[PDB]
């Protein structure tokens, strides 16, 4: 499910495909260019936002001794919303 | 200044301890090549070890000779042997690397090599 | 047909090890260790943790001790298999070769399960040891442990009393006592000709001392008596692991301290400090004071000891590795004299050549 | 026993480095600075 | 320091900023160190990064939405020893003790003021300061930032 | 020019060039020496094979880690050529084959083919078609496998104008096919050989020249040796069909005006110095002729 | 284990000691995997009191 | 208490009062004697004087150190005597250790002892290959670690770490061949060395 | 305590009741039927060999073995280029340089090994203070290409995307433990 | 409820010294029995 | 028909080839071991055809395990044009397939590929004697594919 | 009788496996004729059979199928098989098989498991994976 060039290259995550002009394309012919379908800009909108109650919260990743370290964030932005640099969660105030 | 010699003396004695060694490197082109075969006939070969002397001749100091003398022993000791091979005895000439541009000119056509 | 006089060519193999960790820290240094006598890695490891460790001025806890001397002589173990039986396989005997390198795979596994792979086990770490180990590993030590004193006198049966054996062997490389000084061997190849010598008990530094063990001396110095020795040396691990087993203490591994040891994976995630030695103990590291020691430990070959030299910055400067094979490969052309090919074989086995210690 | 003499104290064979890093190789000697983050 | 943090209770937040595309902010960090505050009040005048509120509570930051886009501005990263501020350039692009840093000259006005030079596999990354007492005195502007 | 054709790098071997080429028939003698001298000093040389993959292996070395790639074809497919030089700088032609098959013949391999290489090049924007055909080679002479090969360089010209060709006199190089010829088993036939890398050296010299976009070289080498001087010289040294054998006696020549090698950047290295090291796999000075 | 109880008194008549209960290799009673998972203990100086780093 | 490696006061003592033993009977060649928090001695002297020290330490029933462990060389590239050559013993009827080390330039050699300790014969060897330093009186010195035509002499700090030559096969020759050096990763020096000494009255004001 | 390992040499009067059997274990050879005669035990036991590809060995959940990235159990690539996970790769296998993800957040634009390097020691699993990067079972990886292994960044996801079945029961069974 | 792995008191002993049990006959019913068959080939 | 039968042949000729090949395993370090280990009863190698020691010069195959220097080079490739040619080369250990440590080193070469070809690269700092065992067999199906005759019917 | 028992016991070892073909399959494929408990089965035919009373590395035994992702595996058998959730059982690292705890669906996971795919197309190829790093010129195609 990713976007491809028009010469028929497949993309990454990041917009890393050869130009036309190019002799590094040599390297898939008689191959392939493996690459993964799963941006994660694409999975993370898919997931609702966490509207908690009081202003200031602690995050995991699923599992204190198992992911994402006890940041914690400030939601006072009603205009936008509150994000942890480790995972990529957002959080409302409810209120 | 008063420093400590070590196996002679003022250049012009250490000059002599030199020639004992190219009266063996002289000799001993000839019994390298034909012990372990190799591509140089015997002379080119002979070249390149007077090439060596007429690179250090510009030293001054007979501690620097006294040592120098040395490593060429060690080399001998490793070529009389054949402790050596094929690819030892016939790693000095460069043979297969390009040699630069030494002009100016052409030397910065490929490389910023100042 | 017979040898006078012999030169070995050692250089075959080195790499620039000594250099090459003057450009790394002490922890990113470690698992070189384990290639020097890359048959016995933990005992390695075991002393450079100890060169650090004194600089650094700390004991490690009771139970990273503990543990430090029961694979610290494991891997006594080991060592002597592959060189009780590459000493046969070069001699000729390869079948008691396959019967214990499924008892040697037993005790791979036990590094496998303890850290992470078989072999190149980045155990033992200058803080006392990175990792406990598990619940389903203590109970497995003792039915092996039982089972593995049979093993050896099942091939002491076939071997130690066998005239191809024993007139291949017996005297043998006939070492003068005064002389082994004069080289320094100071492994098993004095011993083995009567200097009654051994630091795990005339230097002893770890919890050796309550283990109440023997040093099999061998008397007539030769590649039989050595022989001997390397096989109750086997054996008088099982006293020690039987002692090293049933007193294990519960207590702490990765020394209390957060700045020589990383902390706990569950505490550096909330706790802030322990996030920010995490972030440099394994970036930056220890930063040692400047000083200098030279360690020992008497592993499988002998006298392995390391030339830690220090300076203020977390990386050393100009480590160096007692290689004990170092000095008995140079006595080489001296014990091989008015004997022939065959035995310089066996010679080249009792003098253990791990060549990775000889290789630097 | 001992020797005199005054000269510049050159070790530039005794190394290899053979002609290119001798010559053409400038150096820089310098305190580092501080790093001003810091 | 030592090892351990026997804090246990829980801590705090802080709203984060947005001064401009220069600085990124965040003041989460903020250690209410005032080691930026009196840069703008004795080094460039300007007289904006206030400190709003007490205790905990207190929060460094204009108490309104305002730019800090005026010369030597990009010098407060530098100054501020916590990563609470930072170069936006320079995000994530690199991690310090993996540079190669060369000293050398800034160029584009003609003070002729020092610099040290961010590498990174034969790339650059950043541009910082060095300490000459004459020129400028420790820091550049952020046109050769 | 783009970015990544660039030859930024000293020396060689982990260096680049801009010399990404492809070379057809380097599997045997004269490629792989080829491949040598490019693949050293830094070119992503590709490398066709239609063999098996273990006559091959010989070639991975001499390639530093990427600059050596390989892929299959069949010399009977249009289009599959093509495929094999979508990403091609430069083009190099090798092919040949001393003795007609079942399914090859003179005419197809040296002819018919590239021509096709010759229009497939032309159909991507490359710059330059590296030929090889042989000197001698006119038209009307005795054999058959030469007046073949002059069609080709009639051919590729009504293609790919502005082709570098090479027509060179005999090669000599171990495991060749020419000297070991003689030593395995006569005057008014004489020849001057040409060591192997002395080609080698100017082709992948003449991959990267202002000059040589069209003009037809012919490297020969030094010490026109006389065949029955020599080939008793290799008996003092060391101790087939009709094409080929029609192949030895035609060899004469002189040269005309054509430009050689010293005019690309090559000392060319003589006979008498370089052939003990492929007579010595039969072990235990002759005369020259200018005309 | 399919050891027939002939075979057995091949064995030790041809080697000696009764080897089946010391045999060579392992079958069962031995790591029942997964052990359940352990609380470790702690180390010193998580103590909250007279735990500076200066007496460490 | 209990993560401080317990000192055990005496020893130090002992290789005290036996570090003056050494001093007022041996006065010449021998400076500064000192020893370090670990227990373990060292004894700075000068070349002149190397073997009668040695020989007093293989031979003499106070200082029965017989036999020999290593003997390296340390390079401090910014005094004059860059190379300390470092000696370390060991008695087994003592039961302890000492360190004898000494100091040469790159070329100011060095008397062997392989007369009193032939556990030497190598470890004098690999100092001659690893940083040139020569030895008088030494049987058959040659190369033990490098190939047998590597010039230079490595462990030197002068000497990169990837050395200034790279082997390969280039098969128009048939032979293992070298030129130049020519990486693909490019080994990347960190600035791990932090701010802020660490170790204070244990320092160098200016 | 020191154990003379041979000696027995003591002359114990040897007479023809003994001395004899010496000779009665020469010419008459049995010290060689007793190293014979056991050799012959072991073709009576169980051969512990085992059909590997249809007979795997034992291993445990800590087996250091071929890189992968994993992720968080929502999308969200859970490494963050931190750029300690070379800083400590003695092998010096690596370069993860980074930037921005166009959503303001903070991720790669590389990642990298060299599998060729990359001693397999460990210290990268456990110096992610994220589980991030983590080393898993997989060592039936071996390619006939030096440049097969030099994993990049989108096989080390798409791998990571394959034995998270896996990794999140042995790290489920070590966590709480390391 | 802290279980590292200590052990239970005990786990017993080990054999750890040689145990080679001699089989094999005295000597005279080596030769007595060789000779002494042999010589029955004798009659 | 020729062709078709041609194929059951190459199916057969490096059938031979394969169920019994003599390799030449080198020491030179740890990454040896393991090969011992895989001689061991337990990952057995001459469960295969394959046999433990064979001398070079009759070896089918090559295995090297350990670094590899720039003084040994030479010893080794002398042994490679020794070997007859169906020789087939396997690299053991990261410290023959780049150098894993001491890439960056000057005794040492960054990469056994650097001297000889090679038909396998194996990971693996000790690669796990099974880790090789797998890829021996893919050795074992590199050649089982290759196909010399079909293609010389066309030659 | 005692020898007996052992035929009583091994002849249901070559009449266990269905039919002769199902036998004689096997026994080409494997060369393992022992009867073994099966618990798994998965997708694309992996059964992992058992036995406790064998020693410790047979006690587990998978048996492979045909008609993978079109490669034909009768003959051509790897290791780099047995999907992420048999592999952590097979090897002993657990005890209990992924069918009463099995792994825990992530909605990213693959569906279908690829080998390790050796020099064939459908394999990994290098990159560099960073954007090209610089930004030249372009020139105005309006002449002067
Ligand atoms: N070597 C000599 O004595 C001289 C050669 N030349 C010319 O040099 C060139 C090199 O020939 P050389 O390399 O010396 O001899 P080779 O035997 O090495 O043949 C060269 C290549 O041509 C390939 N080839 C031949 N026919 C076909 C085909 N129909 N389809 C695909 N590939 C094909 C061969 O493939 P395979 O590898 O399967 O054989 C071989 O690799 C030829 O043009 C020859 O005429 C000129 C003067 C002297
Ligand atoms: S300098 Fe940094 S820490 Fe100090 S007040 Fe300003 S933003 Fe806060
Ligand atoms: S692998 Fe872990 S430590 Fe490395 S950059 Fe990613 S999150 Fe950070
Ligand atoms: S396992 Fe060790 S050597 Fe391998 S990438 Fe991780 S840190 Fe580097
Ligand atoms: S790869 Fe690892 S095990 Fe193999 S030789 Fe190198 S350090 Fe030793
Ligand atoms: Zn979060």
């Amino acid at each position: 499910g990713v976007q491809v060039s028009p010469s028929g290259e497949k993309i990454t995550h990041t917009g890393q495909v050869y130009d036309e002009k190019d002799y590094r394309r040599v390297r898939f012919v008689d191959r392939q260019k493996e690459v993964n379908e799963n941006f994660a800009i694409d999975l993370i909108a898919q997931q609702p936002v966490n509207e908690v109650e009081h202003r200031i919260i602690a995050c995991d990743g699923g599992g204190g001794a198992l992911g994402h370290p006890k940041v914690y964030i400030n939601l006072d932005k009603e205009t936008k919303t509150g994000t942890c640099g480790y995972c990529g969660l957002q959080f409302k105030q409810h209120h | 200044t008063s420093v400590k010699p070590i196996f002679s003396r003022d250049l012009n004695e250490a000059k002599r301890r030199v020639r004992e060694l190219y009266r063996a490197w002289y000799r001993e082109v000839p019994n390298t090549v034909h012990l372990m075969q190799l591509d140089i006939t015997v002379k080119q070969g002979r070249d390149k070890v007077r090439e060596m002397f007429m690179k250090n001749a510009h030293v001054t100091d007979p501690r620097v000779v006294d040592l120098l003398v040395i490593k060429g022993k060690m080399e001998l000791q490793e070529t009389i042997k054949v402790w050596k091979q094929r690819t030892h005895v016939m790693r000095f000439f460069h043979e297969t690397e390009t040699p630069r541009p030494k002009d100016f000119l052409s030397k910065f056509y490929m490389g910023h090599d100042p | 047909e017979m040898v006078r006089k012999c030169d070995p060519h050692i250089g075959l193999l080195h790499r620039g090890t000594e250099k090459l960790i003057e450009y790394k820290t002490y922890l990113q240094a470690l698992p070189y260790f384990d290639r020097l006598d890359y048959v016995s890695m933990m005992c390695n490891e075991q002393a450079y943790s100890i060169a650090v460790e004194k600089l650094l001025n700390i004991q490690p806890p009771p139970r990273a001790q503990w543990i430090r001397v029961l694979f610290g002589e494991i891997t006594r173990i080991l060592n002597h298999i592959m060189a009780v039986t590459t000493h046969a396989l070069d001699i000729g005997a390869m079948t008691p070769f396959f019967w214990m390198f499924e008892e040697r795979e037993k005790m791979f596994e036990f590094y496998e399960r303890v850290s992470g792979a078989r072999m190149h086990a980045a155990y033992i770490r200058p803080g006392g040891v990175h990792q406990d180990l598990p619940l389903g590993l203590l109970d497995d030590i003792y039915e092996f442990s039982k089972n593995f004193s049979l093993r050896i006198d099942e091939v002491e049966e076939m071997l130690t009393n066998n005239r191809i054996w024993r007139n291949r062997t017996v005297d043998i490389g006939v070492v003068t006592a005064e002389d082994a000084l004069n080289y320094g061997f100071s492994g098993v190849m004095l011993r083995g000709s009567g200097i009654q010598w051994d630091l795990r008990k005339t230097q002893p530094y770890d919890v050796y001392d309550q283990v109440e063990f023997d040093v099999p001396i061998g008397s007539r110095g030769d590649c039989y008596d050595r022989y001997l020795c390397r096989v109750e040396e086997m054996r008088q691990s099982l006293r020690i692991i039987e002692q090293c087993l049933n007193k294990m203490p519960p207590g702490e591994i990765k020394v209390d301290d957060a700045k020589v040891s990383p902390p706990k994976r569950a505490e550096m995630k909330t706790s802030m400090e322990s996030l920010i030695h995490h972030f440099k103990l394994y970036t930056e590291g220890y930063q040692v004071p400047p000083g200098a020691t030279y360690t020992a430990i008497e592993a499988p070959k002998g006298e392995f000891g390391v030339y830690l030299v220090s300076d203020g910055s977390s990386r050393p400067y100009r480590c160096k590795i007692k290689a004990p094979g170092f000095a008995h490969l140079a006595g080489l052309d001296k014990m091989s004299k008015g004997h022939m090919l065959a035995d310089v074989v066996a010679i080249i086995g009792t003098q253990d050549i791990v060549f990775g210690e000889i290789d630097r | 026993q001992l020797i005199t003499v005054d000269e510049k104290l050159d070790i530039t064979t005794l190394t290899g480095v053979p002609e290119e890093h001798i010559k053409t190789r400038k150096v820089r000697i310098f305190v580092p600075a501080r790093n001003n983050m810091q | 320091g030592s090892d351990r943090s026997r804090f246990l209770e829980g801590k705090r937040a802080v709203e984060d900023k947005n001064i401009g595309p220069l600085v990124k902010t965040i003041m989460t960090r903020c250690i209410q160190c005032t080691r930026c505050i009196r840069f703008a009040s004795e080094i460039a005048g300007v007289d904006d990064l206030g400190t709003t509120g007490r205790g905990n509570d207190m929060q460094v930051g204009t108490y309104i939405e305002k730019m800090f886009m005026s010369e030597l501005s990009g010098n407060v990263i530098d100054i501020c020893p916590v990563g609470a501020l930072t170069s936006k350039p320079y995000a994530f692009t690199a991690r310090p003790w993996e540079t190669r840093k060369t000293e050398s000259i800034d160029v584009m006005d003609a003070v002729g003021s020092n610099i040290v030079v961010s590498t990174r596999t034969g790339e650059v990354m950043r541009i910082l300061p060095r300490m000459h007492e004459d020129i400028n005195e420790e820091w550049i502007s952020d046109k050769t930032r | 020019l783009h970015h990544a054709v660039i030859p930024h790098g000293k020396g060689g071997r982990s260096s680049v060039s801009g010399v990404v080429a492809t070379v057809f028939g380097a599997t045997g003698f004269l490629g792989r020496y080829v491949v040598n001298h490019l693949g050293r000093m830094g070119s992503q040389v590709i490398i066709p094979y239609r063999c098996d993959v273990y006559d091959i292996m010989h070639l991975r070395l001499m390639g530093d880690l990427g600059q050596l790639t390989f892929l299959e074809w069949d010399a009977r497919d249009k289009d599959s050529i093509r495929k094999a030089v979508q990403h091609s700088n430069v083009v190099i032609n090798l092919i040949g084959r001393e003795w007609e098959t079942r399914n090859f013949d003179f005419e197809d391999v040296f002819v018919n083919i590239p021509r096709a290489i010759a229009q497939a090049s032309k159909e991507a924007g490359v710059e330059r078609f590296i030929h090889v055909s042989h000197l001698n080679a006119s038209m009307k002479s005795s054999s058959k496998s030469l007046r073949s090969k002059a069609v080709g360089e009639k051919e590729v010209r009504s293609v790919f104008p502005e082709a570098i060709i090479i027509r060179p006199s005999d090669i000599f190089g171990r495991e060749d096919r020419f000297l070991n010829h003689f030593a395995n088993y006569g005057f008014k036939t004489v020849k001057q050989p040409v060591y192997v890398a002395d080609v080698s050296k100017g082709i992948v010299n003449a991959t990267k020249d202002p000059d040589a976009v069209g003009k037809t070289f012919a490297f020969t080498g030094p010490n026109r040796y006389l065949l029955f001087h020599l080939v008793k010289y290799i008996f003092g040294m060391t101790h087939t069909t009709k094409d080929k054998v029609e192949r030895i006696h035609i060899s004469d020549v002189m040269p005309t005006d054509l430009p050689g090698l010293e005019d690309l950047g090559v000392q060319p290295t003589p006979l008498e110095l370089k052939s003990i090291e492929v007579l010595r796999r039969h072990r235990t000075p002759a005369k020259t002729v200018n005309y | 284990a399919s050891a027939t109880r002939v075979i057995q008194k091949l064995r030790n008549w041809a080697s000696g000691q009764d080897l089946q209960a010391k045999l060579q290799l392992r079958y069962q009673e031995i790591a029942k995997r997964t052990q359940p998972p352990p609380k470790l203990p702690v180390g010193p100086s998580h103590k909250l009191s007279n735990n500076y780093y200066c007496t460490r | 208490r209990p993560t401080v490696r317990p000192r055990s006061d005496v020893t130090h003592k002992q290789l005290s009062a036996f570090g003056e033993y050494v001093a007022e009977i041996l006065p010449k060649y021998v400076q500064q004697v000192q020893v370090s928090c670990l227990d373990e001695l060292e004894i700075c002297i000068h070349p002149d004087g190397v073997i009668p020290t040695l020989t007093f330490l293989r031979d003499h029933t106070n200082a029965q150190f017989k036999s020999l462990a290593d003997l390296t060389a340390v390079d401090v590239p910014t005094r004059q005597n860059r190379f300390e050559i470092v000696y370390n013993l060991l008695s087994l009827r003592f039961n302890s250790r000492i360190r004898v080390k000494t100091y040469a330039d790159e070329l100011t050699p060095i008397d062997s002892i392989v007369s009193v300790h032939i556990a030497a014969n190598w470890y004098e060897r690999e100092v001659w290959d690893m940083f040139g330093v020569f030895f008088f009186n030494h049987p058959d010195l040659r190369r033990i670690l490098t190939d047998y035509g590597f010039e230079g002499h490595p462990f030197r700090k002068d000497f990169p770490l990837t050395g200034y030559v790279e082997l390969r096969y280039d098969d128009e020759v048939k032979r293992v061949v070298a030129e130049p050096v020519e990486l693909a990763q490019e080994f990347r020096k960190f600035d791990l060395n932090s701010p802020w000494e660490a170790f204070p009255a244990y320092r160098q004001p200016p | 305590t020191y154990k003379y390992v041979n000696k027995k040499e003591q002359e114990s009067e040897v007479d023809m009741k003994s001395a004899t059997d010496n000779a009665a274990r020469i010419l008459m050879w049995t010290e060689l039927i007793r190293g014979l005669g056991m050799t012959l035990s072991y073709l009576f036991r169980e051969p512990a060999t085992i059909n590997y590809p249809f007979e795997k060995g034992p291993l445990s959940p800590r087996f250091r073995g071929e890189h992968a990235l994993r992720r968080y159990p929502s999308g969200e690539e859970r490494c963050i280029a931190c750029k300690l996970c070379e800083a400590i790769c003695p092998a010096q296998a690596i370069t993860i340089e980074a930037e921005p993800r166009a959503d303001g957040s903070r991720r790669t634009t590389r990642y990298d090994i060299d599998m060729t390097k990359c001693i397999y020691c460990g210290f990268c699993q456990e110096a992610c203070p994220v589980d991030a990067i983590v080393e898993g079972p997989n060592f039936e990886f071996s390619t006939e290409t030096h440049e097969e292994l030099l994993y990049n960044k989108e096989k080390l996801l798409n791998n990571g995307d394959k034995w998270e079945a896996e990794i999140a029961a042995n790290i489920q069974a070590d966590y709480l433990y390391r | 409820v802290k279980q590292d792995m200590p052990p239970p008191g005990g786990y017993g002993p080990i054999d750890y010294k040689r145990n080679l049990p001699r089989r094999g006959l005295s000597g005279y019913s080596m030769f007595a029995v060789g000779i002494g068959a042999l010589i029955f080939g004798y009659w | 028909r020729a062709e078709y039968v041609v194929t059951k042949l190459d199916d057969l000729i490096n059938w031979a080839r394969r169920s019994s090949l003599w390799p030449m395993t080198f020491g030179l370090a740890c990454c040896a071991v393991e090969m011992m280990h895989m001689a061991a009863p337990r990952y057995d190698m001459d469960r295969f055809g394959v046999v433990f020691r064979a001398s070079p010069r009759q070896a089918d195959v090559m295995i090297v395990a350990g670094t590899l220097t720039n003084k040994m080079a030479p010893a080794l490739r002398k042994v490679y044009d020794q070997m007859p040619e169906p020789r087939y080369v396997v690299s053991m250990g990261s410290c023959a397939n780049g150098g894993g440590y001491y890439h960056y080193s000057y005794s040492v070469v960054r990469g056994c590929d650097r001297i000889v070809p090679v038909d396998i690269y194996v990971p693996g700092c000790p690669p796990t004697a099974e880790a090789l065992l797998y890829g021996i067999l893919q050795l074992q199906r590199k050649i089982k594919r290759e196909q010399k005759l079909k293609i010389w019917y066309r030659r | 009788m005692e020898l007996v028992e052992v035929l009583k016991r091994g002849v249901q070892q070559v009449t266990g496996h269905g039919g002769l073909r199902g036998l004689l399959r096997v026994f080409f494929r494997a060369n393992d004729i022992r009867i073994g408990t099966l618990v798994g089965e998965d997708k694309y035919g992996n059964k992992y059979y058992e036995d406790n009373k064998q020693f410790f590395g047979r006690h587990r035994w998978v048996i492979y199928t045909t008609e993978m992702n079109g490669k034909n595996t009768f003959w051509d058998v790897d290791g780099s098989m047995v999907p992420p959730e048999w592999h952590r059982w097979l090897h002993c690292m657990t005890d209990d098989p992924p069918t009463t705890n099995p792994p825990t669906a992530r909605k990213f996971i693959w569906t279908n498991h690829k080998f390790n795919v050796s020099a064939t197309p459908e394999q990994y190829v290098p990159y560099s994976t960073t954007r090209k790093k610089i930004h030249e010129w372009v020139p105005p195609s309006t002449p002067y």
